[PDB]
């Protein structure tokens, strides 16, 4: 899922260890990272969309 | 927000290292090596190469060409002494 994505980054993060050139780029694969993982806890927290007209 | 580009920007890890340096040496000097020497000089045969060959080989430190040499300038002055007494 967001996972395969994220699996080839982390991978990548370690060989990026073997590049020197790297300065703001961990920050810039860190930071998409963050955001990725904000929103899955906020697809997982989700309500459903509207008011049950049944029960409430 | 999108990565940056420096990993894939190399063109100062071209000078980046020391055997650069050392590599743009060894391409031209190594590459215009010749599988053994042109010559090394021994012989030629102009019949004083020859003279060099047996005895000012580069292995010879024998002492035979100055026992010779030596023996040369005996001979000349002995002469010498007949021809002024």
């Amino acid at each position: 899922a967001k996972s395969a994505a994220n699996k080839l980054d982390w991978a990548k993060v370690i060989s990026s260890l073997r590049i020197t050139g790297s300065t703001a780029t961990q920050l810039s694969s860190f930071k998409k990272r963050n955001d990725e993982a904000r929103r899955q806890l906020l697809e997982l927290q989700s309500q459903p969309t509207e008011v049950d007209f049944s029960h409430y | 927000v999108s990565t940056l580009i420096p990993p894939k920007v190399v063109s100062s890890k071209n000078i980046g290292s020391a055997p650069n340096a050392k590599r743009i040496a060894n391409v031209v000097h190594f590459y215009k090596s010749l599988p053994q020497g042109p010559a090394p000089a021994i012989k030629a045969n102009t019949r004083l190469a020859r003279y060099k060959a047996k005895y000012f080989d580069g292995d010879n430190a024998s002492g035979k060409p100055l026992w010779h040499f030596a023996l040369g300038i005996i001979a000349f002055g002995y002469s010498m002494e007949y021809y002024f007494h």
